[PDB]
């Protein structure tokens, strides 16, 4: 499970054709707070109106770069999954946020 | 790079038709499998590419029922598709739960699971992990 | 800013009766209501405060049944409660999900949830955080 | 999603009228070590004999700060779980740990 | 100490039979009992011994209904065991979920429980926790009767 | 709950009745991968997911991982008591964060 | 002309099981394999080799009155030298007599002992044994209670 | 009965899936005479470590054609055992020794 | 004990008052030893019924031999058992066996 | 010369004496029966044998109440067929040892000859026999 | 040379004291022992030697039974002993069964045991095999 | 397990000696007696027996008690295999066993 960063200017620099070049994206709501009054789960927007949808472009060819991604991620995490013992979902971003601080640490 | 938040990691997951894998229904059989002894998997995911394709399918017997597993409550139907296919077939020589050949996923809203359930609409990926902050989420997408 | 270990965190619930919220039961059916399509959510604390007003309200449609959820295994009755009213009603113009107009939370034995359950006694409060150890703790609490 | 962090002395260091100054509250005990015998489930209290009650008196105006503090918690608790889809148990304990790590040891 | 991964952490079981505490199914079933009022927990590890002795138990009323709780579904049974003890037998004044009397766990399949399961291989034991390194791991590496009854 | 360090078998930091042999039973990933094996369907079942192995008792080792045993129930069965939920409890994430808060901080 | 018997110390004689025969071994489905006959001698066969079992059975069965309706043993039988896993279990049948009988032609293996009944309070196999001629070259060469038990047809 | 011979070159001929390649076998001993004492039953290695572990390996289908003859040789061999009265165990060797020379003449 | 060959000839070829011509014997299934589920003892005939009724034909004076063979055979076979010392069941083909193949091998 | 292919190829017939025109009633059939001691008992397996006319069933006591005959082993079965079963109840004061025969001849039991008398079993009086005939001869004469 | 009757081989055992061997009760009762663990083992002989020392040897426990193991029906006592020793005694620290140090052999009447019996009279020797016909039999024999 | 053949200038084909070998051995005048074959006349246990000599020649005496003091090392290790406690013959596997290795010579 290795991930890329966002590291631009000092162009985007990442720190670890068969592509499509266009790529539109569904995502959670970022800026859904407008009013004050929409983070009531009752005056929420509910599971229709719940996506907002953008696109992502190519710089300095990241689309390649994260659809390659594909095969070095699912041949670990098949395996990752393997070893765990439920049927539930499994939320793996406390992994990763662990992951890198045991890392960063190492010296 | 370095992350400040527990909320800058983000899962997207990829649909293989942006490879220029072939999709008809008719060829993409090959890449599921039935077989006993492997229990379920699913990963929460944040977001994803949506698909071009994605199937509906239900496979039944001559007694009757369904072979594929019943969904929990946590399982929802894609967001966003294009053409889906609504697809009714019948196998007799098949015994266990529905595995894909390729060791891609079977992404659904959200959640990606290792095999089929019944009644739910779903694409073939993959996901992939990494970490962008609110700044340059912000300059791209916008 | 100092945290030793990792059981230092600390999720307390505060009732609104202790924030003078008028907590009759006249006043208090109008921060409920009803809304279909949003799922339940509820998220576990640690301690909470007595409350001057529980309540435990079972709600049924014309045909009979419950139109509440029912709770799951880990559900319980709150803890300690001084008057615990009990209502009996009916409406047959509204189906789906109760929830709270205001954003507070229906407290239980240590789940804050967004809906209500059929026979679990609740109250209405938020949740907050703090990082205190056991030198504070000690002399804080009698 | 704040976490205040009291230190003793300089009364209490806060760190990081519609309020009562009288909050008593339940919590569980951890003096039940000096037993010997109730850390097995089979000797132990169960569930209505688990709690301990208790009283937080107000030394440096602590607990309408809390009472404030719990207020807008939910302003972005809510939102927190808005973003996940599983229906049931999330302990936040950890995502409190690791964003206070990565807090304060960002660089 | 030194931790680089996440995954070198390790939770492994160790058995009683392997602590010099006698197991005979006539006289290690006196470490357990009933009782009203406590939820049954669960904990997940990873490895473990084999057992020399593992059990498989039911009990029952006199009305034909098991006093022993239905197991979830990531409950299966001990992957490798010497000797299985099948045993049946019936209690009529006791109710409630089985305990150990000693604070052990009842172990099963990477799943140690408080609790006994219906129809399921457990052993008895313990589980413990450790963080070892990657080449280290490649170095030191190669009805019967009246039972319970309080 | 009590960890363990083994480092070095010589080093034994910290956070009769015992049995010299121990014999265990383990998913070993590092053969486990085999080109194209890590494929559910080219996979093994719940009867032969597992491998067996033995652990020398080089420094008095097994004796006092069950010593160990003892020593970490109390305070396991004291953190089950705490909390509600009734399905099995991932600890592992637990223990990387109590490393790193007792290893910097305040 | 494949005259490779030389002398008789050649014995060379394996056991070998059902579990490798990909035969269902549970406790539960292995006792459809077995009921109670009266007017049927026991008989025994001695082999001197065969495989390492993986399951293995300890049975015990008696009436309403208590008493074993499994035979005695004689001095030569003992337990089966391998077993990977043991299974005890202890039951009784009120409507059945005779002795205990296979019913597909599978011997009872014991240590070096293959009987076509079971006996009390031994720990037996199920299995085949084969009668075969190899040479000390090529063998060197190669080398390395619950009740209604038995229900009733 | 059936009993076949296996020779090796003057090749692995033999002379007159549902199974498994393994073959884990115990066998008495191959030669305990380099002890120099273990032939004296008080010096000797008594029950429990009477007998030695082997493999058969099975890279010319001898494995699989054993378990196939172990069932087609069961139905005579009953036939054998049923003929005889005694109850003690019956020793085979010499009967197919003696079978062995009566059965072949020609040359 | 003395063995005769009663063989047919490709006159009968024989080899090395008080007689009955009437010889009705009990045999041991005079032919179809197999069937499908009867050579299995569960299935199996049983102690009682095992026993088929045949009757030799006196045809070239035959029966009266045989009972002269049988009458002067006691005489080694008393002798033979005298000098063994085991009081269970005696087999004794094996040794005609034995004695047919070492008296025909004359060199 | 010999036609011998296999091992089971080799019979065992047991005659019985009643055919051979011997006289077999039980008045003048026990002046061949006798006791001594200093003999051990001795068995012999055989495989086939002749229909009887005649079988005995005795039973001989001492005045005290103990039988004089041995306890009969597992092995030991009840003769095949028999046309008349003769029971003799008996008691003989002044014999000890194990009963035997004056004539050499063998008491004939389900395939088993012995040179003794048990207890509560049904024998013959006869001889055996030891003879080679293959399937197809055995099928062609025996009918 | 050739062998012609299946009666012509004997099996004659040759005792000890045939070999110089000194067969006092005192001297000779070191190359016994008691050892648990192995069966008892039996072979027929048909002849043999006759010793000059034979020995009746029973050995109890200080409760009163006897260690060595029960005659079966065929062990009688050994046909001719010029001298016949009858020594008895007990040992309190002995299990098992009786074994000969040397690896010989405990004869009896026509049968050669690994093991000593109570209350039967044998001897120690080896037996051997060897084939003579009865053509030159009576040449050797008188 | 040797087993050597005397001939009829004795050829052999396979201190701590005594040059007196006496024996005893099974009757064989018996057989001549014409009614001593049946077991009611027969000797008995303790007249079963004649007592011989086997002279010293060709020095067969002494190479006999070796051969035994060497048949015993061969003879017990075949005792071991097998797993019946009762009398065991061995005359059938030494004629089996010669006629074995006379077909190959
Ligand atoms: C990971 O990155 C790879 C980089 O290549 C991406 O590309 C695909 O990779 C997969 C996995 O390796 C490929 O799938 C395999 O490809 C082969 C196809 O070759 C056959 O077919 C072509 C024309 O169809 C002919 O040349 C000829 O017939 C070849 O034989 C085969 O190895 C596989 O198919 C066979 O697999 C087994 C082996 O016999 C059989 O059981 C099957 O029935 C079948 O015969 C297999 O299909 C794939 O081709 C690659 N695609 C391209 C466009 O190159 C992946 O997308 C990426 N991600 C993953 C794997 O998730
Ligand atoms: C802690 O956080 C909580 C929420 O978690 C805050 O509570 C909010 O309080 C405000 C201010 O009171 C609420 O906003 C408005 O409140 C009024 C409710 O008053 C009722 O009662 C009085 C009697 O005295 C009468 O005016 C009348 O009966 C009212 O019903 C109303 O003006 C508004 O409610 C509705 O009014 C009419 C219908 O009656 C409609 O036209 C309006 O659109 C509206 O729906 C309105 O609710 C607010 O609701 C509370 N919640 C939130 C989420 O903001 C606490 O104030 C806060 N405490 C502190 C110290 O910060
Ligand atoms: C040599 O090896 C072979 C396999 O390689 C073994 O052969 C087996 O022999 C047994 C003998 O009992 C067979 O079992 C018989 O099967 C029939 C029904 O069984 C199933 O049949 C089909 C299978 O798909 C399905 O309808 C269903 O699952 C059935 O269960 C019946 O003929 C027999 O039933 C008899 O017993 C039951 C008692 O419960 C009663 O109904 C009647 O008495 C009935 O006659 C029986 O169960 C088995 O099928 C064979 N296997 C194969 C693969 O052919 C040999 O046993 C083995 N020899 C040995 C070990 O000596
Ligand atoms: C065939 O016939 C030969 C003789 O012709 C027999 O050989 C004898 O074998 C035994 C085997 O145990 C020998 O006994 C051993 O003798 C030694 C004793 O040492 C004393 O004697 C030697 C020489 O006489 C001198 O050094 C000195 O006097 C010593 O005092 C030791 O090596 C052995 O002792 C062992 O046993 C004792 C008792 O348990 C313990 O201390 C130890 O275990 C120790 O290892 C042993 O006693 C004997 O000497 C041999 N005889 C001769 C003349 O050499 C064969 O046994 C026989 N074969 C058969 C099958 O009967
Ligand atoms: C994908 O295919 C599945 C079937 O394989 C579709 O599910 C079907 O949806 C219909 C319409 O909602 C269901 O009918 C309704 O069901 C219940 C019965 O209690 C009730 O609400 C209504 O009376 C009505 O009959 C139908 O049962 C259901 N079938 C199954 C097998 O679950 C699904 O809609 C398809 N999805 C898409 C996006 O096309
Ligand atoms: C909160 O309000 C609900 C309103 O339903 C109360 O639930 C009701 O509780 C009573 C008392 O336990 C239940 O009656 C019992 O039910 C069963 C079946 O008859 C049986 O155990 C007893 O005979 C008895 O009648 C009743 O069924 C139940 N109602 C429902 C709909 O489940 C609940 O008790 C209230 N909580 C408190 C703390 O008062
Ligand atoms: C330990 O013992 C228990 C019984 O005390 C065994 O559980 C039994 O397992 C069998 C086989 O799975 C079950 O039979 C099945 O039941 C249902 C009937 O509707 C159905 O799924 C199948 O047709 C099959 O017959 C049986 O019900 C079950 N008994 C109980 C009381 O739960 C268990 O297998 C034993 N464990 C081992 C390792 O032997
Ligand atoms: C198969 O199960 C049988 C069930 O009887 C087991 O036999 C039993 O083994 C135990 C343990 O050795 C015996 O207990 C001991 O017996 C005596 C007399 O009390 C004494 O030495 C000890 O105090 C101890 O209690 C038990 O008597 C014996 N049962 C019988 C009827 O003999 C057998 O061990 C099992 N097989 C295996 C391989 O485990
Ligand atoms: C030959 O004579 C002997 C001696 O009389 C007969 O043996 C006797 O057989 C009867 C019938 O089976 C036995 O009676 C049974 O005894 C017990 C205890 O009462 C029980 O199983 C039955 O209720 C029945 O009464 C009797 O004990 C037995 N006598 C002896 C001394 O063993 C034998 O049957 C005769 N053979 C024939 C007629 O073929
Ligand atoms: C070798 O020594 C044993 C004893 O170690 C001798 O056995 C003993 O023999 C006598 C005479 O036969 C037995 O006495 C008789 O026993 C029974 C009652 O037990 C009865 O028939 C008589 O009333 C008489 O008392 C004695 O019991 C027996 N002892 C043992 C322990 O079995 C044996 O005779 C000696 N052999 C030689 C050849 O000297």
């Amino acid at each position: 499970d290795e991930s890329p960063s966002f590291n631009t200017s000092t162009s985007l620099t990442f720190s670890y054709n068969d592509c499509d070049a266009e790529l539109r994206i569904w995502s959670v709501q970022e800026d859904d707070l407008a009013a004050g009054l929409s983070w009531i789960p009752f005056f929420g927007p509910g599971i229709e109106g719940l996506y907002t949808a953008g696109l992502i472009k190519n710089q300095n060819n990241l689309v390649c770069r994260l659809r390659r991604l594909a095969n070095q991620t699912a041949k670990s995490l098949e395996l990752l999954l393997r070893v765990t013992t439920e049927e539930r979902t499994f939320s793996l971003i406390n992994r990763i946020a662990i992951d890198f601080l045991l890392t960063r640490w190492g010296g | 790079g370095t992350l400040q938040k527990t909320e800058d990691v983000h899962l997207m997951g990829f649909t293989l038709s942006g490879q220029k894998v072939a999709d008809s229904p008719l060829e993409a059989s090959k890449r599921w499998a039935f077989r006993t002894g492997v229990p379920p998997k699913n990963v929460e995911y944040t977001e994803g590419e949506e698909a071009k394709t994605c199937y509906n399918i239900s496979v039944t017997d001559p007694s009757g029922k369904s072979l594929l597993l019943d969904p929990p409550s946590n399982i929802r139907d894609y967001p966003k598709c294009k053409t889906v296919h609504h697809i009714q077939g019948q196998n007799p020589h098949a015994q266990g739960i529905a595995l894909h050949l390729w060791g891609a996923f079977f992404l659904y809203d959200r959640v990606a699971s290792t095999t089929m359930y019944r009644g739910k609409v779903f694409t073939e990926g993959n996901i992939a992990a990494m970490i962008v902050n609110k700044t340059v989420h912000r300059m791209i997408f916008s």
